[PDB]
């Protein structure tokens, strides 16, 4: 119908598995399950056509690295997460974007900069200017988010589905 | 009866001849066997339907498992921290979406450990009422099951995840245990209750042998169609007594009328006595067989023969030494146009019937009433160490016999012990039948021995079955399924013990029981066997439950492959451009062919589905006979997961009964070598023979042969590994090369396979080596020589100097491969042993067998043996393998 198979990539605990599960089953999970490999799918009709969304939950664990070469081949639509109450995620984003880059052998590829536990301003160590930095040095789309909260949820894969159809 | 009217004609399909083919049988223990043989069936079907929905899928998918849960210490190093990482699939939506949920767990873990680990992957921290426990603790009890993702494969049972062969193989590949998840009534909704239907032909002086004290005597009277008749009493192999024969008559005058006087005596005859009859003739020294024939003096009903006889005689073999045949069938020929030879027994005006153990162990009192040092004991542990085909000289006949009530500390020695009995002796015959009754119980792989043509004796053959039902496993017994199935030809009787436990064990694990049926079935295009083959067949069909379904679709869908080769062989065959793809893809595309290579499952694997034929890669092969290079899908919903192209050659002309056993040898082989540490991996791909000559054989995908890579000639071998592995990955595929090389060298070398070539050698795009095409074994008329492109492969890249470091570690792996399938000598001969009666053409005598005895030279110590192998191997290699 519509192959998108979509990627959350990012460090550890910034919000990869209660983001993926805040777009299909809509609870927000407080549990610290380390993330393997989980895949979902929940078709929407929030664009303009269909949609057969194959979100990858993926992990951070830095142990499962070999699992990073696998995925970055046949996803179309990745989301480079990150908690804005960790600088560590913020300054190891740019790995992510650079082996996805190295894998497909392209200039660019559909990602959004996601920045994730917005919620959390009384213990945020990156500020909102900090990410639309990286926003225009990886020349993605920055745009923060919050499980606890579910704000802009919807929209971090709905717009990723959208640099897709605009990818080409 | 109406119900019986149906299930007779799916059966009589199955078998290739109808079922009123034994209904038609004047033999009463034809019919004995039918009668009685249901008994095996009801107290099977009853086993698998004690619980009523687990016991009948248990039987349907049985779990696959390794034989010992213990892991070796080099297989338990590949997994992360002693856990696997394992992968779980449920499906969620009705569209059939797919959700994937990995998740690290301990090896040794049932699958409900793995069923509430996945739990735990779909609720996290979820919604939960103080009304609400038992509707999600219902999650943690029995509700779901778990399934190979591609195959048919369900851990029902408990076993630890490790036990299982797909996540096993999975260790040793180094790949992901991809399974999904069901729930029990999506498998159980998908098995009736089948009710036993009984057929309509289930319905409702005699004095002992030793009170007669006369002389064996029997007469015979006339015959049909310079000779004489060479008559022999043996018991076995070995005979009782002289060869006793009649006067040299001349031809056309079929008359003797002659009672032949036995040197044995009536009350010494043991059980299993054989009376050997043959036709030689007379035109120095003119001697030459003609018909022979073979009757037990005994028949099922342990009552001495009596009366007259019309013995049918067989045919003599191509190749025949002796003019007696002591080796036969203990039948008479169902040609009835055959030499028929008529006999006569004695009277003795009685029914003469063999004595009960009581009467046994009771004469066995009165040859004791009728009137230590430890140098000696180590020689019976050196007795027991040597090969069952190791001649014991006749001063080891009396040392064993001697100190046959000290023979039970070492119980290995029992089949050495055996031979070493007069069996003519009413005394001897039953002092051994006490030791064996309390017989303290041996390996299944050691009783396996006491099953072949040297061990006729029932109280002997009572004992190996007692040892199976016992102590081997279903993953062994499917392992040694063709020995099994091949020896109870040397059983005497229809009715027996090894029947009745390999029918009940293939009545209660369908897995057992696929194979239990097309080994049958492929001797049925020989009449010597297909009366007792028939038998059974239709007695597992009576009882296999909806398996006769599946079962009689291989059959139909298998006789559609016969007919297509012998059209492409007797006829046409003249043009091999188009008429090779002519008539070939016309009967591919036939309306009624297609259905009949539609959704049945694979005779090479019943968990393997053949479904949609893909006839743009199905093609005639080049080769001799020009075998079918088939193609299928895989059906299943997680046919991404697994391979996709089932991949099947059908050899129609060359027989395929010598790559079995080849093939299942590599096996064993491997399976001895994994659980002493040598990791080389070998590659026994499937292989089924079917018939008289057809057979499926099993394709690996992405394999090349060594003249398939090339690009004139040059050492591309070298190149081939490195452009197709790149990166760290090189290192690795270099030492897949060696290790399946000196597996696939030191195998060969103890087999004898032909002269293999750069076509009988391929190799796979992971750098594994694996031979093909075991056509010729045990031959005599090396065959693995170290080429320059295996070395230039071996030893690292080093083009000019080949014996290096790695060569040298590549001799070390041979060396302890060479060495540890000679410590279980006595395992891989007398598994030739058991199929020696199959009629193979390498297969026929004890001096190919004893060819293994040579080449592991059985005769030398541990270290005179190494220096052997070193020896031959830098003969085949001229300065290859230098001391
Ligand atoms: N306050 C708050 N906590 C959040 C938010 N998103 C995730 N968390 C919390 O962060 C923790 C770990 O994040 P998790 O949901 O496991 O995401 P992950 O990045 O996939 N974890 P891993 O890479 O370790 O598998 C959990 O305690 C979760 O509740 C958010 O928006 N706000
Ligand atoms: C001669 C032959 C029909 N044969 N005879 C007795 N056993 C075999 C036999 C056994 N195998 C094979 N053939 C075999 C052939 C070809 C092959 O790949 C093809 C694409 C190739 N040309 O590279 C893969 C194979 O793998 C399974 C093992
Ligand atoms: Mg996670």
């Amino acid at each position: 119908q519509e192959k998108y198979r979509l990627v959350v990539v990012g460090g550890g605990g910034v919000g990869k598995s209660a983001l993926t599960i805040q777009f299909i089953a809509s609870y927000f999970v407080t549990d610290y399950d380390p993330t393997i490999e989980d895949s979902y799918t929940k078709q929407c009709v929030i664009d303009d056509r269909a949609a057969r969304l194959d979100i990858l939950d993926t992990a951070g664990q830095e142990e499962f690295g070999a699992m990073r070469e696998q995925y970055m081949r046949t996803g179309e639509g990745f989301l480079l997460v990150f908690s804005v109450t960790d600088r560590g995620s913020f300054e190891e984003i740019y790995k992510f974007q650079r082996q996805i880059l190295r894998v497909k052998d392209r200039d660019e590829f559909p990602m959004i900069l996601i920045g994730n536990k917005a919620d959390l301003d009384h213990q945020r160590q990156v500020t909102q200017e900090e990410g639309q930095q990286l926003a225009r040095q990886l020349k993605v789309t920055y745009m923060e988010a919050s499980a606890k909260i579910r704000m802009n949820v919807d929209q971090a894969f709905h717009e990723l589905v959208r640099v897709i159809r605009k990818f080409q | 009866n109406r119900e019986e009217k149906i299930l007779n004609r799916e059966i009589g399909f199955a078998i290739g001849m109808p079922v009123c083919e034994f209904d038609m049988v004047k033999d009463p223990e034809v019919q004995d066997f039918r009668r009685n043989i249901l008994n095996v069936c009801k107290e099977a079907v009853d086993l698998r339907d004690l619980n009523s929905p687990h016991s009948r899928a248990m039987y349907v998918y049985p779990p696959n498992v390794e034989s010992s849960p213990e892991l070796p210490k080099h297989i338990y190093n590949k997994l992360d921290k002693g856990q696997i990482i394992v992968v779980i699939w449920v499906i969620v939506s009705p569209n059939n979406d797919k959700q994937k949920y990995t998740l690290k767990i301990n090896h040794d873990c049932v699958p409900e450990q793995v069923i509430a680990e996945a739990i735990r992957k779909k609720t996290r921290s979820m919604l939960l009422s103080s009304e609400q426990l038992k509707l999600c603790v219902l999650e943690y009890q029995g509700k779901y099951i778990l399934k190979v993702c591609g195959c048919d494969e369900y851990f029902l049972e408990k076993y630890p995840l490790s036990q299982y062969k797909y996540i096993r193989s999975c260790i040793m590949l180094g790949r992901m245990p991809n399974l999904m998840l069901m729930a029990k009534e999506s498998l159980y909704s998908q098995l009736p209750m089948d009710c036993f239907t009984m057929p309509s032909y289930s319905r409702r002086s005699t004095k002992s042998l030793w009170v007669i004290n006369s002389a064996l005597r029997i007469k015979i009277l006339c015959a049909t169609y310079k000779i004489y008749v060479r008559t022999g009493i043996y018991h076995g192999g070995e005979p009782l007594c002289d060869n006793v024969n009649t006067q040299r008559v001349p031809c056309s005058n079929p008359r003797w009328n002659e009672w032949l006087n036995y040197d044995i005596y009536i009350p010494d005859l043991p059980r299993a006595a054989r009376l050997c009859l043959s036709i030689c003739s007379v035109k120095k020294e003119e001697h030459c067989p003609l018909a022979w024939g073979n009757i037990n003096l005994f028949d099922y009903t342990d009552t001495l023969v009596s009366g007259k006889m019309a013995l049918n005689l067989w045919p003599v073999p191509h190749g025949l030494e002796d003019l007696l045949n002591p080796i036969g069938v203990t039948g008479s020929n169902p040609n009835k146009e055959t030499p028929c030879l008529e006999l006569e027994f004695d009277w003795f005006s009685s029914v003469v019937k063999f004595p009960d153990m009581s009467v046994i162990e009771e004469h066995a009192n009165w040859s004791v009433s009728r009137e230590l040092r430890e140098n000696d004991k180590e020689q019976l542990k050196a007795i027991s160490t040597r090969d069952p085909l190791s001649e014991i000289t006749e001063q080891e006949k009396d040392f064993l016999w001697s100190h046959r009530h000290y023979c039970v500390t070492i119980p290995e020695i029992l089949p050495k012990l055996l031979l070493s009995v007069k069996w003519n002796s009413r005394d001897e015959v039953a002092q051994m039948y006490c030791l064996v009754k309390d017989w303290p119980p041996i390996k299944p792989e050691q009783a396996m021995e006491l099953l072949d043509c040297n061990y006729p004796d029932p109280m002997v053959r009572g004992f190996a079955v007692r040892c199976l039902e016992k102590y081997l496993t279903d993953d062994k017994l499917s392992q040694y399924l063709i020995q099994l199935v091949q020896v109870l030809k040397y059983e005497q009787y229809l009715d027996n013990l090894l029947v009745r436990f390999l029918l009940k064990k293939a009545l209660t694990n369908q897995r057992i029981g696929h194979f239990f049926f097309w080994h049958l079935k492929s001797e049925m295009h020989n009449k010597t066997v297909s009366q007792r083959f028939g038998l059974l067949l239709e007695s597992y069909c009576r009882a296999c439950g909806m398996y006769l379904k599946h079962l009689n679709r291989q059959v139909e869908a298998m006789e559609k492959l016969i007919n297509l080769t012998d059209i492409l062989k007797q006829e046409k065959k003249d043009e091999t451009q188009k008429v090779q793809m002519k008539f070939l893809v016309e009967q591919m595309r036939r309306p009624d062919f297609m259905d009949a290579l539609q959704g049945f499952l694979s005779p090479l694997n019943p968990a393997h589905q053949l479904g949609n034929l893909r006839l743009e890669e199905c093609r005639i092969m080049s080769s001799a006979k020009r075998p079918l290079w088939l193609n299928w899908e895989n059906p299943d919903i997680m046919s991404e997961l697994l391979f996709q192209n089932n991949e099947i050659i059908f050899k129609n002309g060359d027989d395929l009964r010598q790559d079995m056993l080849t093939l299942q040898i590599i096996r064993i082989m491997e399976n001895i070598w994994q659980n002493q540490g040598l990791d080389l991996r070998m590659l026994p791909y499937g292989c089924l023979s079917i018939g008289d000559c057809v057979g499926l054989i099993e394709v690996v995908r992405n394999s090349h042969t060594i003249m398939q890579i090339q690009c004139f000639n040059s050492h591309t071998l070298h190149q081939w590994l490195k452009d197709k592995n790149k990166g760290e990955i090189y290192d690795a595929a270099i030492d897949l090369f060696t290790r399946s090389c000196a597996g696939y060298c030191v195998a060969t070398f103890i087999l004898g396979i032909g002269d293999r070539h750069n076509s009988n050698i391929m190799v796979k795009d992971d750098g594994q080596l694996f031979h093909i095409d075991f056509g010729h074994f045990l031959d005599h008329k090396v065959p693995f020589v170290l080429t320059q492109d295996f070395l230039i492969v071996i030893s690292k890249g080093a083009q000019e100097c080949t014996k290096t470091r790695e060569f040298e570690r590549f001799q070390e792996m041979c060396y302890k491969a060479y060495l540890a399938i000679r410590q279980h000598a006595n395992l891989f001969i007398n598994l030739f042993s058991m199929m020696l009666g199959s009629g193979m053409p390498e297969l026929q005598s004890f001096d190919d067998i004893a060819y293994i005895r040579k080449t592991l030279a059985l005769d030398k110590t541990e270290q005179e043996a190494l220096e052997y192998f070193m020896k031959q191997m830098n003969d085949a290699h001229h300065g290859g393998w230098t001391t």
